[PDB]
């Protein structure tokens, strides 16, 4: 028997992973604030990472990698890119970004590169003249980033739709980097809208924005044995030499970046941890990066698969019981 | 020389104190003449506890023994250790109590009381640094029972900054017949509530499951009763008697044990069990030590441990095993029965081992737990009471020695609560 | 030369004291009665070891040492021990009976009792010294005299010597070896009531030295013994400073300015290597480079925690046996590179860098084998603080229910002390997330 | 990066390089203290003896 506790009571993904371990017969689920667990399935913010690892005679495993939010912090993702060797202009796939300030901020240093055809982007404003995006921070009080908008976007047919691509990735507690090999593309359900852009909907692929203005696919999503027929038939190509091959550099190098400072190898508590990166593709089939989410909810058709994987991979490696769904990033 | 003063008053409660006197005074190498012939400076190191110095190189128990009737102190003193005693310190009358406590309480023992006092300053008077008093007695009579909490109540108002310890045997209806034991055993639990720091409860109901379900004796006597309570006692006290780390004082130890004043009364468990003549062929390794000493059918108190939460545990292993056994089992324990366990109270279960084992034994455990699991105890006694107390049944043996039915009231009260607590407790 | 008095307040700090003298005279070859055949000031001198230790004219050097222990059986090994002849009896100071686990008891009930008497044994060693700088005080967090009492004396301390320093070697409880589960009351009752009081406090979590020992000297369940043998290895690497020739930590205001600019952030994290069994067959020895870079293993800090998630105030290290600056400004390159080791903005990157030629001295006996070069770092991380999110959870969850508080209040404690303290850790806690705020 | 303030003996050297450069209670409240706790405990015993009188 193994004990996990459970901390972050709206995980949609961890949710069918205690349910998984329920019911394997050999996991007891404790009371949250009972410290006599292998597993903290943890909550969101202010995890107690420092209570982690001090109760002799038990392993303990946790389900985020503290310091992991460098990664999956807007203002943060940008600036671990800009003053990280092994990314910083070495870097080819993340789009022109700065950090903003609503009033050791990049505003000044902005406006340099802004003069060139310019359009950025910011509850979120995209636009073209600058006034209106320095202006709409100085609105609200929260850190924001200005990077460049893709003005010119990868459109699907039928349709002459934009979309982005959610990867998933479950980093276990030898930081073996996994890919789940099945992704998804959130579609948008109206046309791109060449010039001319702040309608949204059209122009923000972000899934629930669109469950609110759509035809195509069940709920905008298209999965990936799909998109590949139809960059075959349409482009020519696959998705492996195309796009994922570009993604699976992109997560590597993200990753491998940060490890010194979250590994947990010699730490007296582990952590693995799953994330959502989302890819653009571009005209060229050039990949882009966007946000990296560190609390990824997954899609329903694939919840199944993905949380027993979570299982087998990264809390059954570590407390073993009584054909990968992944793709290992080999580094 | 942190001294302990032994009283134990009446039928039960001299039975078990010569025997747990006989069963550590071989432990610390004591004959009955009363002089060591043992063969470890451990036996001698903290012999202060329990024995007072004499002139010769002899032990004499720091031992008061107190009834209202002579018989039992007579067959105490020609028991095997019998000799060893001051004889000063037999305190006797001859009416009895007729097991009854309001004899015990407040006429008959109120004549003999300031004569047992009197020995007990003489022995403290003696004391280089008291902890405090030892008590062995039972609650279903009328001597121990109500001369013996009487006594506690003296002590108390004399010595108000020592420790009270009480060794207290529960009345059972399957080893006794007198109809009034509900009454004298809650009138006796109102007074170690409210006056003692900490209570063994030593339940005659599971002593009785022990010797004939368990140990397979189809007719059992005191005698099998009192092996495994001298065993218990012998127990809970090796951290007081032999160089250690923890709970090495009746202080220390309470505030180990007792984390709110009135829930002071203790589970003892022992393993291996065993019937006097068991000659033991094989020594229990360090895990059967710990699933037997947690197990119910150990515990010498009638309750389902399972049916409440451990506020606080002591663990103590006598005998040659390694530590690292011994921790990584405790760990186990509490790892895979941690609801068992409250968790506003971190780190509950505290161990301790002692290299010296018992008479017989290779290996032992012993077990004291504070329960909230003891309500069910209380609880069995307390529906005893009421199904008499309603009907003021059997009253006029007590109104008759002076009581009022208000004590009664009272008592009742004060265990009914004493319940309650336990049960907000447990569901905390 | 000015000279330190140590302070050894209950069963841990006297048996961890007893192992630091134990040391301490090895080093500097003085024999169990005091005699030490390299002093050729027979009688006294102003050598920097005279620091610790008074000469007498018979040419015993003694301890400037004073011992107390609410209760006498410990201490009582020091008087009948192996080094009897070494302390003179008015500065090995026992009571009868003891705090009982209970900090209320030993702060308030025999506080009082004993105080003026060892204020008075104390101020018999100060009046003894040419310029005096201040004490070290070791004690445990746990038990009711190292944590009241402690807490006491060093009250009185600050208004019978204002203008000296107060440096603490504390012990902070662990469920291994610890004998009472109200540790976490009496650990935060005394770091309230010292706090303002103590310059410097080295803080040795028994966690991590339990550990250690398990898992590098191989001990199979570590005792008091081993415990403390390391932790005497780890407080002679700090005090190093202050009892031979050098021009780094000479004096105990250094070690503040050195380590502490935020004076309630004086909790310096302690990091020592190599820690090797001398019952291992042959080892291959370790480099400077091997040895320094160890030093930001969280396996060897003496406190567990991760110096990643924080920032730095200072760093200091110190240096035992076969070490030359190239090779330590040479091994710094390396690591700055591998390591996340982020300073905070006010204070510059760096590293104060002692070397004592002399490699460590081993127990003859003892668990540790003889290195040929040794390092403790003293750096002042804000993940210390992580040690105060346990111990003030553990707090909260007894407190909350008032579990054992009557064995306080019983003592002439009132409540409101309790939630007074915990403030104050609230308080401290959130000092720590200010300066470490940053990534 | 830079050594700064090296410092040579027959025991050791010392020191530093930077890598990178930057950017009372009286004896009388506590008596009270003591005093007054004594003073408590002191009633709550009165208190105690005064319940077994009765
Ligand atoms: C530790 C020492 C002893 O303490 C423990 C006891 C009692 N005692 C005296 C010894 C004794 C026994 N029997 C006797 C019959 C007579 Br004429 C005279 C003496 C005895 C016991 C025995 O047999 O071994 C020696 C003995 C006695 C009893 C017993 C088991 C038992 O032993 C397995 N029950 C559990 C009890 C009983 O009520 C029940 O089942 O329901 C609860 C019994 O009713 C039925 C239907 O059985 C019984 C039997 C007469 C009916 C009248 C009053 N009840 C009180 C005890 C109880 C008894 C040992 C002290
Ligand atoms: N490392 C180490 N810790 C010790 C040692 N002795 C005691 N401790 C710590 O101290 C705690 C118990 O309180 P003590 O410091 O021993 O207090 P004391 O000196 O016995 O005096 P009292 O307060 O009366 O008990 C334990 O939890 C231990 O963690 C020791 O020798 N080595
Ligand atoms: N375990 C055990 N219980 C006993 C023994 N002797 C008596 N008792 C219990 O004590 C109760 C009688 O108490 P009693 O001795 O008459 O009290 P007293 O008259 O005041 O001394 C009975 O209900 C028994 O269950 C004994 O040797 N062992
Ligand atoms: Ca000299
Ligand atoms: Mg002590």
């Amino acid at each position: 028997m193994y004990t996990f506790v459970v901390r972050d009571e709206n995980s949609s993904v961890y949710a069918e992973v205690s349910r998984l371990l329920l019911a394997t017969g050999q996991w007891k689920r404790l009371r949250k604030d009972n410290p006599r667990f292998n597993l903290m399935l943890g909550e969101r913010n202010r995890l107690p990472f420092g209570r982690l690892g001090h109760e002799p005679g038990l392993v303990q495993l946790v389900n985020y990698y503290r310091g992991a939010d460098k990664l999956c912090r807007k203002a943060s993702l940008v600036k671990l890119i800009k003053t990280s060797p092994e990314l910083s202009e070495s870097c080819t796939w993340f789009p022109e970004s700065y950090v903003i300030y609503p009033t050791t901020d990049e505003r000044e240093v902005f406006l340099a590169a802004y003069n060139r055809g310019n359009v950025w982007i910011a509850g979120i404003l995209i636009s073209s003249e600058a006034s209106e995006l320095l202006d709409f921070i100085d609105e609200q009080g929260q850190v924001h980033v200005i990077q460049k908008y893709l003005e010119k976007p990868l459109l699907l047919e039928p349709g002459h739709r934009k979309f982005d691509i959610r990867s998933w990735v479950l980093v276990d507690h030898l930081y073996n980097i996994y890919l789940y090999r099945e992704g998804v593309l959130r579609t948008s359900s109206e046309p791109y809208n060449s010039a001319n852009f702040q309608d949204k909907t059209c122009h923000l692929t972000n899934h629930c924005i669109q469950k609110e203005y759509s035809r195509y696919e069940e709920g905008n999503e298209m999965f990936f044995e799909e998109f590949n027929q139809y960059l075959m038939d349409a482009l020519n190509t696959t998705l492996e030499n195309s796009i994922l091959l570009q993604i699976k550099h992109i997560i590597r190098s993200c990753l491998m970046c940060i490890e010194p400072a979250i590994s947990t190898k010699h730490l007296h508590y582990q952590s693995f941890q799953l994330f959502g990166f989302d890819f653009m593709v571009d005209e060229e089939l050039k990949v882009w990066l966007i946000e990296v989410n560190g609390a990824p909810a997954c899609a329903q058709k694939l919840y199944a698969e993905l949380c027993q994987g979570i299982v087998d991979v990264a809390i059954s490696s570590v407390f073993p019981l009584a054909t990968s769904i992944f793709i290992k990033l080999h580094h | 020389m942190r001294e302990i003063v032994h009283i134990q008053a009446g039928q039960c409660g001299n039975q078990i104190g010569a025997k747990f006197w006989e069963v550590i005074s071989d432990e610390h190498g004591i004959d009955p003449t009363g002089s060591y012939h043992g063969d470890s400076d451990l036996q001698l190191e903290r012999i202060n506890v329990y024995y007072n110095e004499a002139t010769g190189n002899k032990y004499v128990p720091r031992a008061i023994l107190v009834d209202l009737e002579p018989g039992t102190m007579d067959s105490v003193r020609s028991g095997p250790f019998g000799q060893i005693f001051r004889p000063d310190n037999f305190v006797f009358g001859q009416s009895g109590a007729g097991n009854n406590w309001a004899k015990g309480h407040y006429t008959e023992g109120a004549e003999l009381v300031d004569s047992v006092l009197d020995v007990v300053r003489k022995e403290s008077e003696s004391c280089d640094c008291l902890q405090g008093f030892q008590l062995t007695h039972s609650l279903g009579g009328g001597t121990g029972s109500g001369m013996g909490t009487l006594l506690i109540s003296k002590i108390r108002e004399e010595y108000p900054d020592r420790i009270m310890n009480t060794f207290s045997v529960m009345p059972s209806p399957k080893v006794s017949d007198t109809v009034v034991e509900p009454y004298n055993a809650t009138l006796s639990v109102h007074q170690l509530v409210e006056n003692t720091d900490e209570t063994y409860c030593i339940d005659n109901e599971a002593l009785y499951d022990i010797c004939f379900r368990t140990l397979k004796l189809t007719t059992p006597t005191y005698g099998d009763l009192n092996h495994l309570v001298s065993a218990t006692m012998s127990g809970v006290t090796t951290c007081l008697r032999f160089p250690g780390q923890l709970n090495a004082d009746l202080r220390k130890l309470a505030v180990n044990m007792v984390p709110f004043p009135r829930l002071h009364f203790f589970m003892p468990g022992f393993a291996p069990l065993t019937s006097r003549g068991s000659q033991q062929y094989r020594a229990l390794t360090v895990p059967e030590l710990t699933q037997q000493m947690f197990d119910s059918k150990n515990m010498m108190a009638a309750c389902d441990p399972r049916h409440g939460r451990y506020l606080t545990v002591a663990a103590i292993f006598r005998g040659r095993m390694s530590m690292k056994e011994v921790d990584e089992q405790m760990l186990n324990v509490q790892n895979k029965n941690s609801s068992y366990f409250v968790e506003w109270i971190p780190n509950n279960v505290k161990t301790a081992v002692c290299d010296i084992p018992p008479r017989g034994l290779k290996m032992s455990a012993t077990f004291i737990g504070n329960s909230t699991a003891i309500q069910e105890l209380f609880k069995r006694i307390s529906e005893q009471f009421t199904a008499m107390f309603r009907r003021k049944a059997f009253l006029h043996w007590y109104t008759g020695e002076g009581m009022d039915e208000m004590e009664f009231t009272e008592a009742e009260s004060n265990m009914n609560d004493l319940v309650s607590e336990y049960q907000q407790y447990q569901d905390a | 030369m000015r000279e330190c008095i140590s302070i050894h307040v209950g069963q841990a700090g006297v048996q961890i004291g007893n192992a630091c003298w134990e040391l301490y005279c090895l080093e500097h070859g003085i024999q169990p009665d005091g005699q030490m055949p390299s002093d050729k000031t027979i009688g006294g001198g102003d050598d920097s070891f005279n620091t610790f230790f008074s000469e007498t004219g018979a040419g015993k050097h003694v301890p400037r040492a004073v011992f107390v222990d609410l209760e006498p059986t410990v201490i009582d090994e020091v008087r009948t021990g192996t080094y009897r002849q070494l302390f003179h009896p008015e500065q090995l100071i026992t009571g009868k009976e003891d705090a009982a686990n209970n900090y209320a008891r030993g702060h308030y009930t025999i506080g009082k009792e004993i105080i003026d008497l060892v204020l008075d044994r104390i101020r018999k060693l100060a009046d003894q010294c040419t310029g005096l700088q201040g004490f070290l005080v070791f004690h445990s967090f746990g038990g009711g005299t190292g944590s009241g009492f402690t807490s006491l004396l060093m009250e009185r301390l600050s208004v019978d010597y204002g203008k000296k320093s107060k440096l603490e070697f504390s012990i902070y409880p662990a469920p291994q070896v610890s004998t009472a589960v109200v540790e976490p009351y009496n650990s935060i009752l005394t770091t309230h009531t010292t706090l303002e009081h103590s310059d410097c406090a080295f803080m040795v979590d028994n966690e991590a030295i339990y550990d250690i020992c398990r898992r590098n000297l191989d001990i199979e369940r570590p005792t008091y013994t081993n415990l403390n043998r390391l932790i005497s290895q780890i407080v002679s690497s700090i005090t190093a400073s202050l009892r031979f020739d050098g021009a780094l930590n000479v004096d105990l205001t250094e070690f503040q300015t050195n380590l502490v600019p935020y004076p309630r952030i004086h909790f310096p994290l302690a990091t020592y290597a190599p820690v090797i069994s001398a019952e291992k067959a042959y080892h291959e020895q370790l480099s400077v480079a091997e040895i320094t870079n160890a030093c930001f293993e969280p396996a060897n800090q003496m406190v567990k925690c991760d110096p990643r998630h924080g920032k730095y105030m200072a760093c200091c290290l110190l240096y035992r046996g076969d070490v030359v600056p190239k090779d330590v400004n040479a091994a710094i390159a390396t690591i700055k590179t591998k390591r996340s080791i982020q300073f905070v903005d006010w204070c510059p990157t760096g590293f104060k860098v002692g070397i004592n030629y002399q490699p460590p001295t081993v127990v003859p006996g003892g668990d540790l084998a003889k290195v040929q070069r040794a390092v403790c770092m003293l750096s002042n991380t804000t993940a210390i603080a992580e040690a105060w999110a346990r111990l003030d959870h553990k707090f909260d969850l007894m407190y909350a229910k008032r579990a054992f508080v009557h064995w306080y209040v019983g003592e002439g404690m009132e409540e409101g002390e309790f939630s007074e303290a915990r403030e104050d850790m609230a308080a401290l806690e959130k000092d720590y997330e200010e300066v470490g705020v940053d990534s | 990066m830079e050594v700064i303030e090296l410092n040579k003996c027959t025991s050791g050297q010392s020191f530093e390089v930077i890598l990178k450069p930057p950017s009372d209670p009286s004896l009388e409240e506590i008596q009270k203290k003591l005093e007054a706790a004594e003073e408590r405990r002191k009633y709550q015993e009165a208190e105690l003896l005064k319940h077994l009188a009765e």
